[PDB]
């Protein structure tokens, strides 16, 4: 079940996503250049691609 | 066989161990008014020019402490609402506690300290009680009955077709706060739990349309607005036809569900009340409720219809359509 | 935002579309999605009500836990055991649903009950964070899933090596979706249009999805999990069949680039690779499988215990139909135990304890 | 500060936990009769012509099964008792339940069964309930409410100096037979529990002497006798002399108590009712009682007296004095 | 808390005494002489001294 | 039976009969009883307030679980502990009341709630056979008591031997009460009557507290425990007094021999030896005590396990004043404690721990 939420916090390997009011941390290793103000897709707590 | 933590969770398979084995062992239920093979919210019991409603809840909410409130709150909450959706006022309230050999002191306090702020907003007063204390490791239970006079007493059974069926607020809050809360899940701000009395709602709009005009109404806790639909489905023979897109939820609320990979129409609400109304009073009973401090949020989620009788029919946001299923049992465990 | 992908409007369009592409449609269309996630948004959203008779939606394997081997279930247990006579105490994280998949010798579940120490994690993270916790004890994963699946434990694996973690171990039951579509094709699954996965596509892109396509001229479509990405979806690829067309749509871009997603591509290879692997139910298929290579051969759970797995394991209970059900060949309603003896509660088969088990789907959402 | 067994035993230490903590946190305790400052056997809410009386009790009696009874005929009397005991005839009954993950279905029927059979002799029914099933190793726990209709209501504050004091029975009988039953403690015929509702006794006495002539009640449940007389003597703020020679004593009782080292004075009975009537209808009473099934073995033990205001005096067998001191809280640990 | 009790049952060392519908079983090594239809002295499980 | 040891009219005769030979009584008659089953006798029945008010019984150190050292508690606690620490694990037994007993490290239930495993029994024989259910482990009864008590031991201790039980152990704390009467004698302790023991008297007869009324002239009477047996005593008490007479009656003939217990005696005799102890808030009694003799040896738990018991270890807690009360110099009342932070439930004492304590009998029974 992955769902969209936008990224409010990177640091390095770690980051920080909303998903509409829910707070969660995500690993960026497939996502390296995710930065803030980003929309990534995550599964299992990992970020596997930015939305455009 | 054993007994299964579904044989509780207010779902489809604890219908099963009421219909297999309670009400098939008990045969005495009823006083000549709603009793206990109706399973309604309550029971009634004929007094002359009017009736009294009798209903008992016990409640073991893990932890006992939680976003918006607590087993005490809960516990005053719920038989009130449970008083309030027969549509009688609340009365008195009897307070039966269940303690864990251990608990701090302050806790029971602290749980007491709720309860009696709780009451006090009815208002409704706690005139009998009983404190049992046991070795087992369970911190506290807490198991609150009540009593009050029905004018007119409302069945899950007199939906009509063409009835109108609101909620009194958003849906999905407390079972998702409580499940929320325990994976650690931070927010922006908590999602809080709704759990409060809400005889005022549905005072209100009797106030407004005439206890008459209001066919149905069930706080829809464990197993949630599925469960507490289908359940009114069923007892009135009536198909319900409930539009997805009305249905109030939190968008806290929507996001969590997702990640837990559970539906918010299958949890507990703590704070709400469904009531089916008269087609021509639908207006007025929505607005009369939009009037009152816990049903701001109210809103008209779909109609009583003669197809699929027994049955939820779902009309999706895109426009497609499937059953609202009863769920098998509520997801969250410990939700009351 | 992305209002529009579950806009009423923009879907009561596309259903229209839809109905007129078909109404002038002979035989049958049959679409295929590999996809659970898509088998929740067709069901969840009502969308079979919306397709005109001549148009079916069925759902192929896309479920990474409801086709992982029982014999690889079982010599996970077999395992843990082995591990607790040698003194040694294993830590075993699992998916929730994974956890309480049946095998003719009992779930992970049933071992929990035993005393052995088994874990519900959402993730590979998870397991990562356990392992640090508990170096006095070793922590294994047992890992399915697909490549959205296997990228977090490859990049995972990395994280490990460098860190030099000597106790984080996993079992891999990883599998490939692309192959076992083609076993699909070979075997009479019927279907003239595949609804290719979101998410595996994020993975391997369009690009892993063309081999498909060009040798054997199936339209495939990349789609989303908005109710109105696979409404585009089944409308593009109705269009793609009425005029004979062989291609691959994205329609699923705004996630998916074409090469897909290199780092993870590599970040498994670097770890894995394909290898000849059993689907549970339904055979073994050919190069569908991701095995650990004989270098990162230590972060298998398997080169520290070799276990004896009995033979003859039945892969389903009598009676169940999840096999069918898995190949788009069949409806959980067709089956007799759904939603008798078999319910997410008390399952019977796994195709009703997997979350993207398309039995438990049908169960949840009430299908017409 | 942690909650101890004592603060549920029904003695002393859950008297200080009630005025140290619950009524001292609640604030509304009362519906126009007698509330939860009372602590009375049950409450009262006047209803034109007559009263309501409402009661609540949890029990967690082990085994779930004993000699003679159950926790399912346990919790039917107990209930039933406590409405008779405030001179109210019994309506109807609520009954909550928490059962243990893992219950043997078995059990929970056969519990079923018992609480219909001692519902059905009553009679009264069962109009509604709550099931909640928890994954503490608890069995199972049954909390049951009542309520019940009183022309003339009675509290244990209304007995006068000169009037008699009851009791329907033997004295000792649950305690000791749930306590020897635990220490295997075997029997040329096994010590029976003696849980069994008890109205019909109140109800013929009642039908014998009037209503009016029957100033005090009180089933003497947890801490026994002693404990219903010590809080009789308080409330009504007169002093109560006994004989300890006409207090009804079973022989097996008595033999028990003394290996146990217990007095059959501060454990429960769970069939019996100590009364407290008009010095000159004490007879009347005792053989309206004795004509019972139930009473057969009831006897006027004292007398109300002016001295000692809020004491229990006892006048022991060879004719010394001492005072019966209410237990600290209840000798037996899960007695109900 | 010693009770006196009504023998009706002796084994070599152990014996049946009944207090008056409770029967417990007691040992004789200080009574050995006990015998059915005695009464003893019971203390802490053992028969100490029967009466006359 | 015995209906007469009972009888209200028997008693109100011997109430008369004392209060007739009182009336002319000069001074006041102080009665001393040593048995905490008298004091229950005399408390239970109300007897006290029969008593004309020149007529005094006080209750003497009549309880064996009250008397016993703290620094012998304290010893078992740590000898649980040095055995764990020797992978060694001990199975310890103790009555009901010595399992609460406080001290100033703590009780046997404090050490319960430590995960040991410390069982309450009633008799030596539960703990003779909780030795034979559990071989693999060591089993050990801390045995307080007087004569009454001592003799089960002394004779558990011989099925023991024959037996040849290895994992049969026991702390002897077991004292001896004419010792005791002594030393209050020695001491000042005020009373010219003793009504000795009724079950210690069946044990060592009415021969062993001869030595007594000869070398210091008091006249004792062996008494049983109903209510008119102590009425009894204290009638031919008065009258042994106001006669000049020193001498000890029998009251108790129907259950004491003059030579008392013979059996018991020697079996007593096979295995302890009298010698000096102490006695907690009391002080220590030349030849009062019983320890097992140099062969029997290896029935004592601490030929086993030698512990360093630190020094200082106070007696009681301040403010109480249970050595007062078991001296018979005051009454429970007396004690600012009792009734208040001090009660069966949550004692502060041990006189009100145990069940034959003056302080627990006074508090159950709501002395006048
Ligand atoms: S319902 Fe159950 S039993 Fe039928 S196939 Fe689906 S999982 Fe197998
Ligand atoms: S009451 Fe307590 S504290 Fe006072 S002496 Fe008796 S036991 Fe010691
Ligand atoms: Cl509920
Ligand atoms: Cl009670
Ligand atoms: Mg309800
Ligand atoms: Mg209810
Ligand atoms: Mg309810
Ligand atoms: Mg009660
Ligand atoms: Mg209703
Ligand atoms: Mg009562
Ligand atoms: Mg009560
Ligand atoms: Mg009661
Ligand atoms: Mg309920
Ligand atoms: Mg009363």
């Amino acid at each position: 079940l992955a769902v969209p939420g936008k990224v409010i916090e990177v640091n390095g390997p770690v980051a920080v996503v909303d998903f509409g009011g829910v707070k969660r941390e995500v690993r960026l290793d497939l996502m390296p250049d995710t930065k803030p103000g980003d929309w990534v897709i995550v599964h299992t707590g990992f970020a596997i691609e930015k939305l455009d | 066989e054993k007994i299964k933590l579904e044989h509780g969770a207010g779902g489809e398979i604890m219908e099963e161990l009421l219909r297999d084995v309670i009400l098939k062992t008990l045969t005495l239920k009823s006083a000549g008014g709603i009793g206990l093979d109706a399973l309604d919210d309550g029971a009634t019991i004929p007094f002359g020019d009017k009736h009294i409603v009798f209903t008992i809840d016990g409640h073991t909410v893990k932890p006992l402490f939680f976003p918006g409130g607590d087993i005490g709150r809960l516990a005053v909450s719920g038989t009130v609402n449970d008083l309030a959706v027969m549509g009688a006022e609340p009365i008195a309230l009897a307070n039966s506690m269940i303690i864990g050999e251990g608990l701090d002191m302050e806790v029971l306090k602290r749980v007491l300290k709720s309860m009696d702020e709780t009451a006090r907003e009815v208002p409704v007063p706690i005139v009998t009680g009983d404190t049992k204390v046991v070795e087992d490791k369970i911190e506290m239970f807490v198991i609150t009955a009540g009593i009050g006079i029905a004018e007119h007493p409302v069945s899950d059974a007199g939906a009509k077709v063409g009835d109108a069926v609101l909620v009194s607020g958003t849906i999905g809050d407390h079972g998702i706060a409580l499940m929320s809360h325990r994976e650690g899940i931070a927010f922006e701000t908590e999602l809080k739990s709704d759990v409060a009395p809400i005889w005022d709602v549905v005072k209100a709009v009797a106030e407004t349309i005439g206890w008459e005009n209001i066919h149905a109404m069930k706080d829809p806790t464990r197993a949630g607005l599925s469960n507490a639909l289908n359940e009114i489905a069923r007892k009135s023979n009536v198909g319900i036809l409930v539009r997805e897109a009305d249905i109030p939820i939190r968008p806290e609320v929507r996001a969590a569900s997702e990640m837990l990979g559970i539906s918010p129409y299958d949890v507990a609400n703590e704070g709400k009340v469904v009531m089916v109304v008269a087609r021509e009073y639908a207006e007025e009973a929505l607005e009369a409720m939009r009037k009152t401090e816990k049903g701001r949020n109210a809103a008209i989620i779909g109609e009583v219809i003669a197809d699929y009788r027994g049955k939820v029919l779902l009309e999706t946001g895109i426009g497609g359509k499937r059953f609202m299923e009863p769920p098998e049992g509520d997801p969250v465990p410990r939700i009351c | 935002p992305f209002e529009a992908y579950r806009s009423r409007e923009v879907a009561m369009k596309l259903v229209e579309k839809i109905r007129e592409e078909a109404k002038t449609l002979d035989g049958e269309i049959r679409i295929m999605h590999v996809c659970g996630t898509h088998e929740d948004t067709v069901t969840r959203h009502g969308i079979r009500s919306l397709l005109p008779e001549n148009v079916k939606v069925v759902s192929g394997p896309g479920c990474p836990v409801c086709i992982t081997p029982v014999e690889d279930i079982v010599a996970m247990q077999l395992i843990m055991r082995k591990a607790r006579e040698e003194g040694e105490e294993i830590i075993l994280t699992t998916f929730g649903d994974m956890y309480k998949i049946p095998t003719p010798m009992g779930s992970f579940a049933d071992l929990k009950s035993e005393g052995f120490d088994v874990r519900i994690v959402y993730g590979i993270f998870d397991t990562y964070r356990i392992a640090k916790e508990n170096p006095d004890k070793t922590v294994v994963h047992f890992s399915p899933g697909f490549e959205t699946t296997t990228a977090p434990a490859a990049g995972m694996l990395n994280v490990a090596a460098q860190e030099e973690l000597e106790n984080f171990k996993i079992y891999s039951v990883h599998r490939l979706t692309p192959p076992a579509v083609e076993v699909l094709l070979k075997q009479g699954t019927v279907f003239q249009g595949l609804i290719a996965p979101g998410h595996v596509s994020t993975i391997i892109g369009v690009k892993g999805w063309e081999y498909l396509t060009e040798k054997y001229g199936i339209p495939q479509v990349v789609a989303g999990f908005e109710p109105n990405d696979v409404l585009m979806a089944i409308l593009m690829l109705i269009r793609m069949y009425k005029e004979g067309e062989a291609r691959i749509i994205n329609e699923y871009e705004r996630a998916v680039k074409y090469e897909g997603n290199v780092v993870a591509q590599k970040m498994i290879d670097k770890f894995f690779e394909v290898v000849d692997a059993k689907w549970r139910a339904l055979g073994v298929f050919p190069k569908s499988g991701l095995e650990l290579r004989k270098e990162w051969k230590d972060f298998e759970i398997r080169s520290f215990y070799k276990v004896e797995v009995p033979k003859n394991l039945p892969d389903l209970e009598k009676g169940c139909r999840c096999g069918a059900v898995l190949r788009g060949l069949a409806l959980p309603t067709d089956c007799p135990l759904f939603g008798k003896t078999c319910t997410p509660r008390h399952p019977v088969g796994p195709c009703m304890v997997s979350y993207e088990g398309t039995c438990q789907i049908f169960y949840k959402y009430g299908v017409l």
